[PDB]
C-alpha cells in the first residue's frame, strides 16, 4: 500500500485555533490540508507516487554522447580509424539537469550501446560486416596512438566486441567514485597555491574541477581492416543510473548551460512577460 | 645502514600529509609523522606511513 | 525461493 | 533462489492477486535490474528542519 | 509554563553567550544537529586532534552595512573563518579538518522599517564567473575569507582577456548559479522580516561526500544572504542598517598533523 | 541441481540480503565459468621465512 | 624474558617515534608522572582547552655543537618551545597553561670518544645576571627561545652604566647562580658518559606553587647541560660532536582564553 | 539445490 492520505470530512469552525495563519520567517512551510481552510468531505484516495520515486525518475536511458569513428585506407593526415571519449554525462543536457537536482549521488551505471554506419562516398564496391571495439581505459592505462597497436590487446582493461546488426551491446557498471557518493558539485580546488611556490603556476587549478581524468575514456575503433570504399560509423551511447540514491536538493538549472561548471554566459531572461492582473 | 660496526648516527626519518610546503629543513620536517632512527646492533628502523587521507582511494 |  | 512478488494491478481482465518472477544470473549486484519497489519517507527534514517544531493550529510565533 | 518563548533565545559556545529578544524560531540544517566522525565511518588511521571550547566558539565577523541600493552578500565556510584565533590555526596546521556550525545572523531595525533578508546555507555553493573562460575563477578570489563577496543584478562580463580578473560575476536572481533565487528555499534558510525579527538561526551539519576533507582545498557550506524585499524607511531615500554575521564551528576535528599551510591570498 | 548464493551489494536501490543463482550445464568442469569466491592467506611464508620467527615488539637479532 | 633492555626504549607520543639503542634506563622527576588538574586543586572555573596529540609531541630544537671550549648550554620551560607549532599558539593564546614535559638529550660519538654530559631538570631555575644592578635582567634576554643561552667559565661583569646589556652571567661551577656545580646531582638528572650511552631521558611533572600559571610570564623548569669531563678523541685538538636537545609537552591544558600574546622579543 |  502507497497510496496518499485520506480526504478527512471537515465541518464548520469557530475557533482559537488558526492553520491559515503563520510565519515563513522560521524557515518552515505550513503543514496545511483542504480541511484545515475549508469545509471537505471525505475521500477515500487510491493515488500513488510510485512513478515520482527516485529510482522511477532516473530508470530511462539517456543519450551521452555520439562518438565518430571511420573505416578506411590508413593514409598519413589525421583520421578517424579510431576515437576516445572522456567518460561524463556533461556533454549532453537532458539528463545533466535531471542529476543536478542534487548536490550528491550514489548508483551503479548502465550503459547501452547503439551503433549505425553508412557508406560515405557514391561507390568503390562495398563492404562486408564490421566488428567494432569499445575499450574501457581507466586513469594510468596507456592510451592508443594507432587504430591496431598493442594496447587493444586488451588484457587487463574491460573491452566489448560489437557486431554490426546484433542488438544494441550492455553492460553494467558498479559505483565506483572515490567518494562514498558521487559530488554533482565541489565548491573548491584541486590545488592550492602557497607564499612559498616558485611561479604561481604550481598552484592554479580549475575551480570546482576534481580529479584531471575524472572516470577515464572509451576508445572506439572498427576492428576489421578496411575495405576499398570507406565506412562511417557512429557510437551513441546510453546512460542509465540504477540502485540509485541521492542527497541535498538544488534549484534546476534556470538558464543554459556555459561548458562543464555552474557558468552562465546569455539567455539569462528565462521568464516570460506577464501582467500581474491577468489571468 | 650498511657501515662499519663502529660507526654511529642518529637520522629523523618524516612523513607530511599534503596540503602545505614540501619540508626543505629538519625544522619543518619534525612537525610531521617522524621516526628518529639510532644506529646500533639493530641493523634497520621501519616508518610507518599511516593512512591519512580525504578520499577512500587515491589514484594510482 | 523468496516470496514478498 | 527465485524471487516471488505480487505486482499492483492497474487494468483488469474479466477473469485477485498477480504476480511476477524474478532471478538475478550474475554474482555482481551492478548486473541486477531495479526491483523498484521503493520506500517513502517523510518531506520534514526538508518543509520543517525546526529546532522546535510547533502544532500547525498554534502561532507559529509565540 | 512560567513564561519561555520562540522569540527569546539564548546560544552558549564556550566562553561566548548571544541573547535575543526577536527570532523567529531556529533552524537544523537537514533535521541533523552537528557530530563527531564514528569509528565505523572513519578514514584517516591516526588520532585526531579536538580543540573543543578553543574553536567551537562564536567568532564574529565584520559588519557590513545593508542600504536601498544593496544587492547581496555571500561568505564561504570554512573560509570567513581561516584567520579566527585558534580554529584558523588547527585548520591551516593540518591536511584534513571536519566541523559543523550554529550561525547567527544579526540585523535590527525599528517598527517604522521596513525590509527583508533571505539567509541561505548552501551545501557546495558553486558561483559563476567573470568569463568567457570556464571554471577559471582563482583560488584567491573565490576565497575573500571574513570579507566575503558581494552579488550583482546583471552580468557584466570581464573583458580584458589580456589580464583577466578571475573572479566570480554572482548575479543576484540567478543566485549567482545559473537557478533561480525563489528555488532557494529548498536549501536550509530563515528570513529576517524586520516586522518579525531582528536575527536569524541556522545550525549547520558537516555535509560532504566524505567524512572528511581539505578545508584549504574546499568550502563544504556557502552562506547567502539577498534583500527578498528592499530597505525603506519613513521617507527618507538613503537609509542605511548593520548587518552582522557571528559564527561558531561545532563538533570540530582534526587529522594529517604537519608544517603549516600558508596560502598564498594575493 | 541449481546452486544459490549472496551477493555482496554494493550501491544499495531505496527498496537486506541479495542471492543469484548458479546451474553448470555442461559434464567437463573446464567449461564451467568462474565461482570468485576466493579465499585468502597468510603472507608469511614470503614475509617472514623465518626458522625462529620473532614477535615484532622484540630485537629481531639477540 | 625474550630479549629486553634498559639501553633500549621507544618513546611515542602523538605522531612521533623517538627510538635509542643506548640509553642508561630513564628518570621520572620526584616519582611523579604528568598528570591533568583535578577538580579539588582547581582554581579558573571555565572549561580547559586540552590539545592532546596536536600539541603532546616531539618538538626538536636546534642542533649545538659541544667542542673542547665548550662550558655549558641552557634552557628554559616553556620557553623554549614558545614557537613550536600548536603548543606555541595554545601558549599564547591563553592566560593560563599548565604542561609536563618528557626531555630527550641527543648526543652519539664513538667507542674511542671520551667525554660527560650532566643533563639537569631544575625546578624555578633562576639564573645570575649582568651587573651591579640586582635582578635587573630583561625580559628579552632571560628568555632566548628555542636557541637557549649559555655558561661561562667567569663572571665578566658588564661594565657599561650607559648602555647596560641586561643579560645572565652564568657562571658554570656556580651552576649560573650563586651555588656548586657538584651539589646539582639534587636535582632530577642523568649523565651521558659517552662509552655507556648516547642519550639522556627525563620525564618532567609540572611543578609549582601553583596547579596552574602564565607560562608566558614564568618558567617552571630550566634544562642545564654540562660537560663535567671535557670532550676528547683520538689526539686530535679540536673535536667537536653534536647535541641535539628532543623535547614533548605531556599533558598540556590551557584556561583564559582571549586575544593572542605577541611579546616584544628585540 | 545447494544455498550457501
Ligand atoms: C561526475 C559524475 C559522473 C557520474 C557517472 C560515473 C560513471 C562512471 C563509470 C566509469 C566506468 O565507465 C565505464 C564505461 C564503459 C565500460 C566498458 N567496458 C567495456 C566496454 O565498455 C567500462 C567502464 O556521476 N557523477
Ligand atoms: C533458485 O534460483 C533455485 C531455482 C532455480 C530454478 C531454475 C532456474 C533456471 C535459470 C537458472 C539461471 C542460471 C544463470 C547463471
Ligand atoms: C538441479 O539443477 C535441478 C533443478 C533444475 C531446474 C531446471 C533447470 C533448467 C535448465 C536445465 C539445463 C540443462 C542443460 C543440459
Amino acid at each position: 500500500q502507497d497510496s496518499l492520505p485520506d480526504t478527512k470530512a471537515s465541518g464548520p469552525a469557530h475557533s482559537k485555533e488558526v492553520p491559515a495563519l503563520t510565519a515563513v520567517e522560521t524557515g518552515a512551510t505550513n503543514p496545511l490540508a483542504p480541511s484545515d481552510t475549508v469545509q471537505t468531505r471525505h475521500v477515500v484516495q487510491r493515488r500513488s507516487r510510485s512513478e515520482s520515486t527516485i529510482e522511477s525518475f532516473f530508470a530511462r536511458g539517456a543519450c551521452v554522447a555520439i562518438i565518430e569513428v571511420d573505416n578506411e585506407q590508413p593514409t598519413t593526415r589525421a583520421q578517424k580509424l579510431f576515437a576516445m571519449w572522456r567518460i561524463t554525462y556533461k556533454d549532453t543536457v537532458q539528463l545533466r539537469r535531471k542529476l543536478e537536482f542534487f548536490t550528491y549521488s550514489r548508483f551503479d551505471m548502465e550503459f547501452t550501446f547503439v551503433v549505425t554506419a553508412n557508406f560515405t562516398n557514391a561507390n568503390n564496391g562495398h563492404a562486408l560486416n564490421q566488428v567494432y571495439q569499445i575499450m574501457y581505459i581507466p586513469p594510468g592505462a596507456p592510451t592508443p596512438k594507432s587504430w591496431d597497436d598493442y594496447t587493444w590487446q586488451t588484457s587487463s582493461n574491460p573491452s566489448i566486441f560489437y557486431t554490426y546488426g546484433a542488438a544494441p551491446a550492455r553492460i553494467s557498471v558498479p559505483y565506483v567514485g572515490l567518494a562514498n557518493a558521487y559530488s554533482h558539485f565541489y565548491d573548491g580546488f584541486a590545488k592550492v597555491p602557497l607564499k612559498t611556490d616558485a611561479n604561481d603556476q604550481i598552484g592554479d587549478s580549475l575551480y570546482s574541477a576534481m580529479t584531471v581524468d575524472d572516470f577515464g575514456v572509451l576508445a572506439v575503433r572498427v576492428v576489421n581492416d578496411h575495405n576499398p570504399t570507406k565506412v562511417t560509423s557512429k557510437v551513441r551511447i546510453y546512460m542509465k543510473p540504477k540502485h540509485v540514491r541521492v542527497w541535498c536538493p538544488r534549484p534546476p538549472r534556470a538558464v543554459p548551460y556555459y561548458g562543464p561548471g555552474v557558468d552562465y554566459r546569455n539567455n539569462l531572461d528565462p521568464l516570460s512577460e506577464k501582467g500581474l492582473t491577468t489571468y | 645502514f650498511c657501515g662499519s660496526m663502529m660507526a654511529t648516527g642518529k637520522i629523523l626519518v618524516a612523513y607530511a600529509p599534503p596540503g602545505a610546503q614540501p619540508p626543505t629543513s629538519r625544522k619543518e620536517a619534525m612537525l610531521g609523522t617522524h621516526v628518529i632512527w639510532d644506529l646500533g646492533l639493530q641493523s634497520s628502523c621501519t616508518m610507518v606511513v599511516p593512512w591519512i587521507s580525504n578520499v577512500t582511494y587515491r589514484q594510482t | 525461493i523468496s516470496e514478498v | 533462489g527465485a524471487q516471488v512478488s505480487s505486482q499492483k494491478v492497474g487494468a483488469h481482465e474479466n477473469s485477485s492477486t498477480i504476480n511476477y518472477t524474478t532471478i538475478n544470473y550474475y554474482k555482481d549486484s551492478a548486473s541486477n535490474a531495479a526491483s523498484k519497489q521503493d520506500y517513502s519517507q517523510d518531506p520534514s527534514k526538508f518543509t520543517e528542519p525546526l529546532k522546535d517544531v510547533l502544532i500547525k493550529t498554534a502561532p507559529a510565533l509565540n | 509554563a512560567c513564561g519561555y518563548s520562540d522569540r527569546v533565545l539564548q546560544l552558549t559556545l564556550g566562553n561566548s553567550t548571544i541573547t535575543t529578544q526577536e527570532a523567529a524560531n531556529s533552524v537544523v540544517a537537514y533535521g541533523r544537529w552537528p557530530e563527531f566522525i564514528r569509528d565505523d565511518e572513519a578514514n584517516p588511521v591516526d588520532q585526531p586532534t579536538e580543540p573543543d571550547v578553543a574553536t567551537c566558539r562564536f567568532y564574529t565577523l565584520d559588519t557590513v552595512m545593508w542600504g536601498k541600493e544593496s544587492k547581496g552578500w555571500w561568505w564561504k565556510l570554512p573560509d570567513a573563518l581561516r584567520d579566527m584565533g585558534l580554529f584558523g590555526q588547527n585548520m591551516y596546521y593540518h591536511y584534513l579538518g571536519r566541523s559543523g556550525y550554529t550561525v547567527h545572523v544579526q540585523c535590527n531595525a525599528s517598527k517604522f522599517h521596513q525590509g527583508a533578508l533571505g539567509v541561505f546555507a548552501i551545501p557546495e555553493y558553486c558561483l559563476a564567473g567573470d568569463s568567457d573562460k570556464q571554471r577559471y575563477t582563482s583560488y584567491a578570489n573565490a576565497n575573500p575569507g571574513e570579507r566575503g563577496g558581494k552579488f550583482y543584478s546583471q552580468f557584466n562580463k570581464d573583458n580584458a582577456v589580456t589580464s583577466p580578473k578571475r573572479e566570480f560575476c554572482p548575479v543576484d536572481y540567478l543566485l549567482g548559479c545559473g537557478v533561480l533565487l525563489g528555488n532557494a528555499f529548498v536549501y536550509p534558510h530563515q528570513i529576517i522580516n524586520l516586522r518579525t525579527n531582528n536575527s536569524a538561526t541556522i545550525v549547520l551539519p558537516y555535509v560532504n561526500a566524505l567524512a572528511i576533507d581539505s578545508m584549504v582545498k574546499h568550502n563544504n557550506w556557502g552562506i547567502a544572504i539577498l534583500p527578498l524585499s528592499p530597505l525603506d524607511f519613513a521617507q527618507d531615500s538613503s537609509v542605511e542598517i548593520p548587518i552582522t554575521v557571528t559564527i561558531a564551528p561545532m563538533c570540530s576535528e582534526f587529522n594529517g598533523l604537519r608544517n603549516v599551510t600558508a596560502p598564498k591570498f594575493q
